[PDB]
DNA sequence: TGTATGTACAACCGAATTCGCGACATTGAAATTTTATATACGCGCCTTTTTTTTTT
DNA sequence: AAAAAAAAAAGGCGCGTATATAAAATTTCAATGTCGCGAATTCGGTTGTACATACA
């Protein structure tokens, strides 16, 4: 047999903006997981009251996406992802 | 201690689809010589299909380091599986091809009355959840804890005593021993 | 003829000894504490009232 | 049909909001202030063989 082919196409897969979204969401959820986790932790190692609000920081996601958009940064680790559209033509 | 039962008790292990097992969790068997067949219990006839002959080297034993009282039931005597009446059987196994789930409830309402409550709804602690002296007294009493007990502690003194703690002090002073240094610490005697 | 003796010069070994972080205790203090009085609102809670429901 | 009991509800009531004042007595608390803990460090005694050498 031969060695493969590494380019055959099929060998290929396009991680469109779902999958990438996915990544970037899961991670991201970490973060979440882990904060509460911490306040959590620390509201009962101190007796202090068990308020939902400070639980959960919201920004932990939407400053999270709206960033990687707003730039092809995606982590860093990786760039050239999010462009602005390109609205020269209708072809374009 | 291992028991042997039988070692020996004649048994046919058989896999099955999942509808039937999932009703397994009696019937006839009709042998035809050799399309074996069975009659079984209403629901359907499904025959025997040999799904292998001879059967060697696996046994059937129970439970009931650590030991525990474990028999040994019998030998495998022939392995079968199921012939699934058959269009029926047919066509719920090609239905059942057809499985599902849910999707994403959105939210109908408008979003004032959605996004209102998350923010400032007023209401809080709905659910309980992690909602977390005399001189001549003091000296009577430090010298009775003290006869009570020779590790009279201090802080255990004045949260006993209920009294003042400089005043307790004061009455440990002279009245019990002060110890600050020492195995015993923390014990006036 | 077997033995007792002084002394060596070299590699091995373990034995015994003194330095800073954490536990809290320390006293220092503020905060809270209780009281009158007008003001008004808005907590909750008291009793009563009325109503409703049940049974005979 | 009537009595009777059960229940809801209504309303005013008290000092937890504010504020100023004093009184004092408690409580809690924060800011350093002394106590062990494991690591860090240096000294000679023992032993074996040589080698000369002398009494039993």
């Amino acid at each position: 047999k031969d060695q493969d082919d590494r380019d055959h196409f099929g060998k290929k897969r396009l991680d469109l903006a779902g999958p990438l979204l996915a990544q970037l969401f899961k991670t991201l959820f970490k973060k979440l997981t882990k904060d509460i986790f911490r306040y959590m932790q620390r509201t009962v190692e101190e007796a202090h009251d068990f308020n939902m609000k400070l639980a959960i920081n919201a920004k932990t996601i939407t400053s999270g996406l709206k960033y990687a958009l707003a730039t092809g940064n995606w982590g860093s680790s990786r760039a050239g992802v999010s462009q602005v559209l390109n609205r020269y033509t209708y072809s374009s | 201690d291992l028991d042997l039962e039988r070692s020996n008790r004649q048994v046919w292990l058989v896999r099955l689809p999942m509808f039937l097992a999932e009703k397994w969790r009696l019937g006839k068997i009709r042998i035809n010589k050799s399309k074996i067949t069975l009659l079984l219990n209403e629901p359907h006839e499904y025959d025997l299909e040999l799904t292998k002959k001879v059967v060697e080297n696996e046994y059937v034993f129970t439970e009931q380091t650590i030991p525990k009282k474990t028999a040994i039931v019998g030998t495998v005597c022939h392995e079968c599986q199921v012939m699934p009446y058959h269009k029926i059987v047919e066509q719920r196994r090609n239905i059942v091809k057809l499985n599902n789930k849910e999707r994403i409830t959105t939210l109908d309402e408008t979003v004032g009355v959605t996004m209102s409550h998350t923010g400032m709804s007023m209401r809080s602690d709905n659910s309980n959840f992690l909602k977390v002296m005399p001189k001549k007294e003091i000296l009577d009493y430090l010298f009775k804890l003290f006869d009570e007990y020779d590790y009279w502690s201090l802080k255990g003194l004045k949260e006993r005593t209920r009294q003042p703690e400089a005043h307790l002090k004061e009455c440990l002073d002279k009245v019990a021993t002060l110890v600050k240094k020492g195995p015993y610490a923390f014990k006036y005697t």
